[PDB]
């Protein structure tokens, strides 16, 4: 009978340590309900946003005043609000439990544990609003966050603290790219200092529950529920809840940030958030505007999406980086919410859907997609073997617009096409399949210099992996030389070229020919 | 105790009581109304506080030939319908009164309608692979066990058709109990339904629940609450798999709609109501099959004039898995089934649970498929003499691939003398191979349309 | 060579179509939204 003993120990010292006080305070009454908010009057100074609280257990907060009438939102259960209930002024402004012991588990926005695995403990308490970092706390950005996508980090660089924005239209694999990059950290988790290692966080909004449930199975199996932890707020949720959640999840990421540990925000959708947020103002009785929106919705999103942001060395030298997913409708870029998003970040990655229909897996525009980092977010030695393939490809795909009915060219414009064609088929790749960098290098090296020109374009990829297996089989060397410093080595080059040729002399696929 | 009526407009009426005996939301009420012909029972459900003790509720029955002054008693307790195993092999309406037999069902247990969502930690996904005996489905867009299925498409594409070929197909080999629910259709089809079914024996083992359109709006947004009762207390408590299916969704959230505007709320973008996706989300969270019961939906969603860009339809896209839809070109063509494979959708087709054959194969028509569409508008304008040997030959093989899908089913033989036939999977799969691998191209025209199975390919190729 | 004349002034004729069809989209786009906007306002005023 110990977990008996236990158990009546724990009960015994709380039941002979309870004590209460009397003291004073203001109550009010509601006047009416119904819709969702409520009316309450009699409170003689509360603080805008201020967490109320109800006879029946269930919580509020204050976003209108008046001479006379103070106006509410029910973020719980409804329907036990009636007439003739009497509220009570607590507390202030509302805040989130943040800790350490929040990693591996779901949690309600409000910070409760809707999972099965009990309660869990606290640290310290964060009020949602506080000051962005100020101009003179700030470095430049300067670091190679890999993401796992080849297309991603050849064309557009991700560094810490920088936003990066990605809109996509109905059913294009946003979700697959953002698990991707997501569970790809696992190694670097694995080396014991925390300068390699980062605490990433996840935020649904308006998804139904299965969906949460296939995603927390997905990166279980993937191994990287270590290190991660999960807000959701479902459909069945209230107004509020879909409102309120992004801020405690920015909260939440920024204690860790504010201590010296990178982290990664993702927020999964943002157009169900301003949906919310115009359901509130309309329902309070606020003046509309254009496409039935308030005024300060684009405020909303400046005081959400500008917390991440590089710091110095004086203060830690932390880090944030986030990447916010936008749906649009209909390819249609003109409307209201996707304008303003687009104008308060940079970066963008169109993911189109003609180009997932036949083809190419990961679907991403090239023409159109744009990195304002750059060059200054990249690794030495692959940025080397990049050798500005964008303008081959572009002027690749120019060429084969032309030459499709073409058979009478010049020599070196039908090699320009197939170099252009030989690249469009390497650069696909399969789900679920992160690469880390050094055979993202390999395989770049491999197609810029023209060693695959003479294989056939209908059999490439798979040669390709036969190479790299056979290259990780037996050869280390290269690798670990890329590792160390960061640079390829005219001699790690010509060892490489002997292995492609020694490699490519014995491979067929159909009727091949090893040639010089 | 008991209030009275101070103002009557439309559906909407509010009354008035004294103090200390205001009900709370989501409470029935009853009202009289005498006339020499029209005489009635009024009943009316709670909608919102007024203050001042006034409340404001809509009513479920017409509200000609009432008169101000007349008291509204208050029963204290939420709507009801009786449920058990008696319910099975009748008709009801929304209020729970059996139509077939006016004092039937009178005794049994009765339940509220408003209910709540079960909870998140008792979630698992469902994946299995359930096959039909039609073609576009089982190639492109797989059915799961347990999970969403829904349609798509404008007015007059077919999908009642559909949906009643599907119905006779599953249910003479199923175990469970079915309940059927009709939110918004012509009493001409519910009558042929319930005519068809009792020309089976499958009629004893289904129960059957619908409203009309010339009911009043409340009725309207109350069908599918009480379907969604009946078949949660089967699920629950038997344990045993159950089948649902839903004629329309978008009727009830226009009944909102037109409520929410007598109501006083402001209105919204192409004059919607607000909060319609929540009160969505609400409803749509019922239908779910947790880890030891499973149930299977199938829905049929309108749109107005075939707009993808309307909010309503966007909106309840994101709570489907797997889906299929309609287009009016097609139709228009000719095809019957009327089925656009470019932009239908599955959740379960991926090589990691299916065969690479399949992938393979869905891979290579898809990818034909699009590019005769990329070519459309250049062989109408220039024509096909100014293409290359490849795009002829992928041009033809795109007109023998879009004639080969189609295919009769039995629901035809009322319009056409046609009779059914039924196809496995697998010698679907070997004759797409084949069709795609290029040796069938010496077939004419008319050889490819309305082909059942091979077979039947090869006597109307004899045929000709 | 009497070929080749007829292609060029066929592009050069397509040309115009594209511009006249651009400029009838953004003038419908316009009106449309300006009608939404309208609606919505006088019917929220009216309350
Ligand atoms: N590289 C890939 N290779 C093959 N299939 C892929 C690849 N990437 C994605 N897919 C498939 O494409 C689909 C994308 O599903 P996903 O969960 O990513 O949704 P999404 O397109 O982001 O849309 P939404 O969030 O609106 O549901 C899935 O069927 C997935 O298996
Ligand atoms: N497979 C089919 N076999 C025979 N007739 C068909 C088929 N598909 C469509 N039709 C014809 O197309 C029309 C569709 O009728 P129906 O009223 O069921 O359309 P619907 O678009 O499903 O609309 P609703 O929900 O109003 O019934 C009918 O005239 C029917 O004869
Ligand atoms: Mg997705
Ligand atoms: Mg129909």
């Amino acid at each position: 009978t110990i977990s008996a003993a236990d158990i009546e120990g724990a009960i015994e010292d709380y039941v002979s340590s309870f004590s209460a006080d009397t003291e004073r305070e203001e109550i009010g009454t509601v006047i009416d309900a119904g819709d969702g908010i409520a009316h309450v009057e009699g409170l003689p100074s509360v603080m805008t946003q201020e967490l109320l609280e109800f006879p029946g257990g269930v919580l509020g907060v204050a976003l209108n005043l008046d001479e006379h009438s103070v106006g509410a939102v029910i973020l719980g259960e409804f329907e036990k609000i009636e007439e003739g209930q009497q509220v009570k002024r607590t507390g202030e402004v509302l805040s989130v439990p943040v800790g350490d012991a929040f990693l591996g588990r779901v949690v309600n926005p409000l910070g409760q544990p809707i999972d099965g695995q009990g309660d869990i403990a606290a640290e310290t308490r964060r009020a949602l609003e506080l000051q962005a970092p100020s101009v003179v706390q700030r470095q430049s950005v300067s670091e190679p966050l890999q993401t796992g996508i080849k297309a991603i980090d050849a064309m557009t660089p991700i560094g810490r603290g920088q936003r990066q924005l990605i809109i996509g239209d109905r059913k294009t694999g946003k979700t697959a790219v953002c698990v991707d990059t997501i569970l790809n950290q696992r190694e670097a988790w694995l080396t014991g200092d925390p300068k390699q290692q980062v605490r990433c966080v996840y935020v649904a909004i308006g998804q139904k529950g299965t969906t949460i449930a296939s995603v927390k199975r997905a990166l279980e199996e993937g191994g990287a529920m270590e290190y991660t932890t999960i807000v959701a707020a479902p459909a069945s949720d209230a107004a509020g809840f879909k409102w309120l959640a992004p801020y405690t999840g920015s909260a939440i990421g920024q204690h860790w940030m504010y201590n010296g540990k990178h982290v990664l925000i993702v927020f999964d959708d943002l157009s169900k958030q301003a949906d919310a947020y115009r359901a509130i103002s309309l329902l309070l009785r606020r003046p509309p505007g254009r496409e039935a929106f308030p005024g300060d919705v684009f405020y909303l999103h400046s005081r959400l999406l500008e917390r991440c942001a590089k710091l110095s060395d004086e203060l830690g030298g932390g880090s944030m980086t986030g990447l916010p997913i936008i749906e649009t409708k209909a390819n249609d870029i003109s409307a209201f919410i996707p304008t303003n998003v687009i104008s308060i970040t940079d970066g963008q990655c169109f993911l189109e859907s003609d180009l997932f229909n036949q083809g190419v897996r990961p679907a991403i525009n090239v023409g159109v997609s744009v990195s304002r980092v750059g060059g200054a977010a990249q690794i030495k030695a692959m940025k080397e073997v990049a050798g500005s393939l964008r303008l081959d490809l572009s002027q690749y795909r120019e060429l084969e617009a032309f030459a499709a009915f073409a058979s009478d060219l010049d020599a070196a414009s039908k090699a320009q096409l197939d170099r252009g064609a030989r690249l469009v088929e390497l650069l696909k790749q399969p789900q679920y399949s992160p690469l880390a960098v050094e055979e993202q290098v390999v395989a770049i090296f491999l197609g810029t210099q023209g060693h695959l020109d003479s294989v056939p374009v209908e059999d490439v990829q798979r040669f390709e992996s036969e190479l790299l297996e056979h290259v990780k089989a037996s050869h280390s060397d290269i690798f670990d030389g890329i590792r160390e410093t960061k640079k390829l080595s005219e001699e790690a080059e010509e060892k490489l070229v002997s292995v492609i040729n020694e490699f490519k002399k014995g491979f067929q696929a159909s009727d091949g020919s090893s040639v010089v | 105790t008991a209030g009275r009526v101070v103002r009557i407009t439309g559906p909407v009426v509010d009354v008035e009581f004294p103090r200390g005996s205001v009900p709370e939301l989501f409470n029935a009420l009853h009202a009289e109304i005498t006339f020499g012909a029209l005489a009635k029972t009024l009943t009316l459900e709670v909608a919102q506080h007024l203050g001042d003790s006034l409340v404001r509720c809509i009513s479920m029955q017409p509200t000609d030939g009432l008169v101000r002054g007349v008291e509204v008693t208050d029963t204290g307790a939420s709507i009801s319908v009786p449920v058990g195993d008696g319910v099975k092999g009748h008709v009801f309406n929304a209020l729970g009164d059996c139509l077939d037999d006016p004092g039937y069902g009178k005794d049994f247990e009765h339940w509220s309608i408003h209910r709540k969502p079960p909870a998140f930690s008792d979630l698992e996904p469902r994946t299995e692979m359930l096959e039909t005996g039609l073609k576009v489905v089982d190639l492109l867009t797989p059915y799961v066990r347990g999970g969403k299925i829904a349609l798509f498409g404008g007015a007059g594409v077919g999908k009642t058709v559909l949906i009643q070929e599907m119905i006779n197909r599953i249910a003479r080999n199923f175990g469970g109990t079915s309940v059927f629910a009709g939110v918004g259709e012509r009493t001409r089809e519910g009558n042929d339904l319930w005519v068809e079914l009792a020309d089976a024996n499958v009629l004893k083992d289904t129960a059957l629940v619908f409203g009309q359109m010339d009911e009043p709006p409340g009725t309207r947004m109350r069908v599918a609450l009480s379907a969604l009762t009946m078949a949660e207390f089967f699920r629950d408590e038997q344990g045993q798999d159950v089948l649902l299916f839903i004629d329309n969704i978008f009727r009830f959230t226009q009944a909102g709609s037109e409520v929410s505007t007598l109501l006083g709320r402001m209105p919204s973008a192409v004059g919607y109501q607000p909060t319609l996706a929540d009160e969505m989300g609400e409803l749509q969270e019922r239908i779910t099959s947790t880890r030891g019961r499973s149930i299977t939906s199938m829905q049929a969603v309108y749109v107005p004039a075939d707009d993808y860009t309307d909010p309503a339809p966007a909106t309840t896209f994101a709570h489907l898995d797997a889906t299929t839809e309609l287009s009016r070109a097609v139709f228009s063509k000719g095809i019957f089934p009327a089925v656009d494979p470019l932009a239908s959708s599955s959740t379960i087709l991926d090589p990691a649970i299916v065969g690479d054959e399949h992938y393979r194969v869905a891979q290579e028509v898809i990818r034909i498929l699009q590019r005769y569409k990329d070519l459309q508008d250049i062989i109408a304008i220039l024509g096909i003499d100014e293409l290359s040997e490849e795009d002829k030959q992928l041009v033809n093989r795109a007109r023998r691939i879009e004639r080969f899908l189609s295919q009769n089913m039995m629901a035809a033989e009322q319009f056409t003398g046609q009779p059914g036939s039924t196809v496995p999977l697998k010698e679907t799969i070997e004759a797409f191979d084949k069709l795609t691998k290029g040796e069938f191209d010496h077939l004419p025209e008319q050889a490819f349309f309305l082909i059942g199975g091979l077979d039947d390919l090869a006597k109307k190729a004899e045929s000709l | 060579a009497s070929r080749r004349r007829a292609m060029k002034s066929a592009t050069d004729n397509a040309d115009d179509l594209i511009k006249a069809l651009t400029l009838a989209a953004n003038r419908e786009r316009q009106a449309q939204i300006t009608q939404e906007i309208s609606e919505i306002v006088g019917g929220a005023n009216a309350l």
